[PDB]
């Protein structure tokens, strides 16, 4: 299809990007996958297109290429080291200097759009902060990523989690539920959620009665401590897989509904919504990001699609051998996906932050020796960029900002619906008379502990009068 | 100077010796264990030198890099890795790469450890960690080429837990920290306690809070609000799991408060902390107690200790330890002895890799991946112990219950009970000096039908 072939090309600037394009040792071999992602392919192919229609553009980098190295790296991070170390080097060369500072150093890549997991955004951004190269990621969300001392050239077009912990927080907060579960995926995800939960209940008010960790596929052990406090209200914050895991069992074991704050893993995946019997576990209560979508997205790829089986094209134009042999089939389930749009702002905020670092204008830009990618992060911090037509903007911590969306499962007929019940912007607003609650009436579920008058609590914080 | 010593198979090493602009790590206040664990290696690398029994006519050469605790652990591993050039090659395949080094004595903390080894699993060059007590260091798919000479947290929350079920204690309060380090272990002694019939009155976050600067009222209010919930509990066995920096406010409240009675339970990171064992004013606070590894005296290392590109430099270590000569040279050889058998089992394996005995070896290139294959194979009895790799590389050194008893003419941690790591059982335990009035052992219970979701409350 010679679609691989167009992971690569030239520019007056170039771009770096790593991307889950594939899936899944005695001797230093840095292993090879050949399985096949549509995610990562789906995010590499906004990224070009981001960065062709910013090569478009005339205001925007005016006479002046914009390039790109998408580069394939498995969800391990052993194969995701060596992009980032050809990145780097020095341009036209294989090899990477020891150098005792950034300052010394002349990489090949302008900036990296880094990677879409969040242990491989720790791990490569740990990496490229002594060379300060700047690398913006899309959907690394945990909140650690966000320490200037340890990243001091991350940034990331996604919100953190600790956004939509805070808005979990005011809304137990505001609805009254000072007495709730806390759970989280065993995995660094859920720890992280549960650590940050944690403070975020401490100073709200909210004691948490139960803190547990539950296991990807124990549990009955975490449903139970959960049972045996008179909660109501469960916060988890688990992957998709381990939220499964756990309400499968409790469908199985006829655990009493719950109303259960949702994070935005299993929010919205149908694997969770399709259980059946979930309808029978109370209302489930989330956060999902307000953020864009690429209106052109869905054609762009059909039409690259369509064009790449031309030969003359290709003729006249590896990474990714295993998408050259591909069908428009295979790409076309997620189509759709809310984080081309993250892929597409980091480019274009990487694009502003250069284009100002340059100080180019409208009609032409001045001419002057090439930056070195620790240039750009004076401008990447305090940046704005506009991203089809939506202002966005970088914070001092790398983070961007954008408000949140309250969602219930509304059932009808075995079919759960999202329905907006609320709005995150800093400031949760909600509208409770269009909640639909779980219990006998359209009353409110009760999770309160007293404050003032038997201590109770896992932080020790209510009292049993 | 003392930080590099040409040989013929080099060795790294990384101590812990203390954003347009990145401040060195010379410029940080200085920590003398790193000193100390860095003359440990380089006096192990000497007595190599000098026997004529193994590695016969090899030079072990080494190169030690100052490394900090989390702020430089990128640098020294690119320079490491790279030729003598400074110039390392992007190959797919490193099985014929040739690095500088043969294998690292790695840093001594979690994190870095991590960071290094997330750069070192390219080549599979070997990593012995001391003093990293993590137990995601255990998983071998993650980092295939790390190794350690110390046991995991696991065994120090065997050794707690042991420790609570020799005395009688089921009613215990945990107090952690904000960083991973607090949490992690906090979560794990929770999940082993949870089982053994032993249950947590609360836990509690500790603000982080670095000495010799000024905190604000946020966290003067959560130590406050900390300390009254300590003092409202009846549970009276605290176990604290914090970095041995930030305790220093937390425990000036417990005395500011004047809560007294209690049986305090120290992590290996303040455990055998010196600096922090003088502040000689916790003693009205109760007992001590905390779990560290076993003394092993090295013969000829404290003499060795008293005579004596970047990163690579430090001027007040030798004055900061020359203060600390006397409690160090008291409280024994304890991650010394780690670092010392870190050595001795690289040169072991070198050993056993260049197949010679008793007389000249044959001095043919060793890739860094053919060592580490060798070295999981390593067995051999130094200093009366058996040092080998656990198939999850790591070698069951015994652990110690040490109490704090203050007495500048004695051991100022005093060993009260020994734990074994191969069978996971605390045995040998001695007598402790108690707080109580007739030294009786201190009672914790929440119950001399249940209440509360906690089965030993009754
Ligand atoms: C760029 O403009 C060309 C015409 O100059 C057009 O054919 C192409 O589709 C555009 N590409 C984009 C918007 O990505
Ligand atoms: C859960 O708690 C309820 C209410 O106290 C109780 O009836 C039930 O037996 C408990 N266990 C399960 C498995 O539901
Ligand atoms: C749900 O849990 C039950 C009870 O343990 C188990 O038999 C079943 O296989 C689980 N379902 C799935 C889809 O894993
Ligand atoms: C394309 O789809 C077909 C039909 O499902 C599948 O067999 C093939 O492996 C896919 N190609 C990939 C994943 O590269
Ligand atoms: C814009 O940049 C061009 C090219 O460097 C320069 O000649 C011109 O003076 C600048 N300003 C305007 C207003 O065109
Ligand atoms: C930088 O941030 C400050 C403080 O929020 C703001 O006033 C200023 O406009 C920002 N600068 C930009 C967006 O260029
Ligand atoms: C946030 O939303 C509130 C209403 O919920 C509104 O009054 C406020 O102006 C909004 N703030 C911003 C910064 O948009
Ligand atoms: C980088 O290292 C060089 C080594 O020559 C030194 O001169 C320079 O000051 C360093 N830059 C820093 C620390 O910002
Ligand atoms: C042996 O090691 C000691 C340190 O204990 C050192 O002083 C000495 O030079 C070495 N060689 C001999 C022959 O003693
Ligand atoms: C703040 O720091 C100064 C300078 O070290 C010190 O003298 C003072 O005691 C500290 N605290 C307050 C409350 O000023
Ligand atoms: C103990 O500390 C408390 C709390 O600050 C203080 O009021 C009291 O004077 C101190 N001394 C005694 C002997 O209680
Ligand atoms: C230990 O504490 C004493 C008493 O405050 C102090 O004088 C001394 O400097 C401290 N440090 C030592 C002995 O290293
Ligand atoms: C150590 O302190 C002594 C005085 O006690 C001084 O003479 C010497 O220069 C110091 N050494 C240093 C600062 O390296
Ligand atoms: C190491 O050697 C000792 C002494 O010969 C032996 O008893 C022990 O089994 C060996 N350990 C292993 C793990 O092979
Ligand atoms: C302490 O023990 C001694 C020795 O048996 C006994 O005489 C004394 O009465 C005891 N005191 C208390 C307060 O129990």
């Amino acid at each position: 299809l010679c679609l691989s072939q167009q992971l690569r090309m030239k520019g007056d600037y170039v771009l770096g990007g790593l991307f889950p394009l594939g899936e899944a040792r005695t001797r230093p071999s840095s292993p090879v996958c050949t399985r096949f992602s549509s995610n990562g392919l789906l995010w590499a192919l906004a990224m070009k297109m981001a960065v062709e229609e910013i090569n478009n553009k005339s205001d925007l980098l005016p006479g002046l290429r914009l390039g790109y190295d998408l580069f394939d790296t498995c969800s391990e991070p052993v194969v995701a080291m060596k992009p980032s170390l050809m990145f780097l080097a020095k341009a036209g060369s294989r090899d990477i200097a020891a150098y005792c500072n950034y300052t010394q150093y002349q990489p090949r890549v302008l900036a990296v759009i880094g990677p879409h997991s969040s242990e491989l955004a720790m791990v490569t951004g740990k990496f490229f902060s002594f060379f300060l190269m700047p690398q913006v990621s899309y959907g690394a969300s945990m909140e650690l990523l966000s320490a200037r001392e340890t990243f001091p050239s991350f940034f990331r077009t996604v919100p953190s989690d600790r956004v939509q912990l805070t808005a979990a927080a005011e809304l137990l907060q505001e609805f009254g539920w000072n007495w709730v579960a806390a759970l989280g995926s065993d995995d660094e995800y859920g720890r992280q959620g549960l650590s940050i939960f944690s403070a975020l209940a401490a100073a709200r008010g909210i004691c948490i009665a139960h803190e547990g960790l539950v296991p990807l596929p124990k549990v009955q052990d975490v449903l139970h401590q959960v049972n045996q406090s008179s909660v109501q209200v469960v916060l988890l914050f688990a992957s998709v897989h381990a939220a499964h895991a756990l309400f499968n069992y409790s469908i199985s074991s006829r655990l009493s509904p719950k109303v259960w704050v949702a994070s935005e893993a299993w929010l919205t995946s149908d694997l969770v919504m399709g259980l059946p019997g979930m309808a029978q576990m109370g209302t489930v209560l989330g956060f999902l990001q307000r953020g864009a979508q690429l209106h052109e997205f869905p054609q762009y790829v059909k039409t690259h699609l369509a064009l790449a089986t031309d030969p003359a094209f290709c003729s006249a134009l590896q990474r990714c051998p295993q998408c050259d042999c591909i069908t428009l089939q295979n790409v076309s389930a997620g189509l759709n996906h809310h984080q081309t749009f993250s892929v597409y702002a980091a480019v274009y905020s990487v694009a502003q932050a250069l284009h100002n670092t340059l100080q180019c204008n409208a009609s032409g830009c001045p001419a002057q020796d090439p930056v070195k990618p620790w240039q750009l992060l004076e401008n990447m911090y305090n940046l704005t960029f506009h991203v089809g037509g939506l202002p966005l903007r970088f914070d001092s911590s790398g983070n961007v900002d954008m408000e949140y969306d309250l969602k219930l499962w509304v059932w009808q007929g075995s079919v759960p619906r999202l329905h907006d019940v609320g709005r995150f912007n800093g400031s949760l607003r909600t509208e409770r008379l269009k909640i639909r609650w779980h219990t006998s009436d359209n009353q409110k579920p009760v999770s309160r502990c007293s404050r003032q008058c038997r201590v109770k609590g896992f932080h020790s914080c209510c009292y049993d009068c | 100077s003392d930080f590099y010593l040409p040989g013929d198979y080099l060795l790294g090493g990384l101590f812990s010796l203390h954003f347009l602009q990145v401040p060195m790590c010379k410029e940080y206040e200085v920590k003398v264990i790193g000193y100390n664990l860095m003359q440990a290696m380089r006096f192990a690398v000497e007595e190599i030198n000098n026997d004529s029994s193994l590695l016969p006519g090899v030079l072990l050469g080494y190169e030690i890099v100052d490394v900090c605790y989390i702020s430089n652990n990128v640098q020294p591993v690119l320079y490491f890795l790279a030729h003598e050039d400074n110039l390392l090659p992007i190959q797919e395949d490193y099985s014929n790469y040739i690095s500088r080094v043969v294998a690292v004595i790695g840093p001594d903390n979690s994190e870095s450890v991590m960071t290094v080894a997330n750069f070192l699993s390219l080549f599979l060059l070997p990593q012995i960690t001391y003093s990293a007590i993590s137990d995601e260091l255990r998983d071998k798919v993650r980092f295939p080429a790390l190794l350690r000479t110390t046991p995991s947290a696991d065994h120090h929350i065997e050794a707690m837990v042991q420790l609570m079920l020799h005395f009688r204690w089921n009613w215990i309060i945990v107090l952690v920290s904000s960083d991973t380090y607090g949490r992690d272990n906090g979560q794990l002694l929770g999940e082993r306690v949870a089982r053994r019939d032993i249950c947590i009155a609360f836990q509690e976050t500790l603000p982080t809070l670095q000495p010799n600067q000024n905190m604000t009222s946020e966290e003067r209010q959560r130590l406050v609000t900390i300390v009254d919930k300590l003092q409202q509990s009846t549970a009276r066995v605290v176990v604290v799991f914090s970095p041995d920096l930030t305790l220093y406010h937390f425990f000036n409240e417990v005395l500011r408060q004047n809560f007294t009675g209690a049986v305090w339970i120290a992590s290996e990171s303040w455990a055998i902390d010196p600096v922090l064992h003088n502040l000689t004013e916790l003693r009205h606070l109760g007992t001590f107690l905390g779990i560290t590894i076993q003394s092993v005296p090295i013969p000829g290392f404290s003499e060795f200790r008293e005579w004596g590109t970047c990163n690579q430099e430090c001027d007040n270590c030798l004055n900061a330890t020359l203060s600390f000569n006397t409690i160090l040279r008291l409280s024994g050889e304890r991650v010394v002895y780690s670092v010392y058998s870190a050595v001795y089992a690289v040169a072991h394996a070198l050993h056993s890799l260049l197949g010679c005995d008793k007389s000249t070896c044959t001095k043919r290139v060793v890739y860094p991946w053919q060592l580490l294959e060798e070295i999981w194979k390593v067995n051999f009895t130094l200093l009366d112990h058996q040092i080998f790799f656990d198939p999850q590389g790591d070698v069951a050194l015994h652990l110690e219950i040490v109490q704090w008893q203050w007495d500048r003419s004695q051991n100022p941690f005093q060993s009260v009970a020994s734990y074994y790591p191969l069978q996971r059982q605390l045995k040998n335990i001695q007598d402790i000096s108690w707080h109580t009035i007739n030294n009786t052992i201190p009672m914790s219970m929440c119950s001399k039908k249940p209440v509360g979701i906690h089965v030993c409350c009754f």
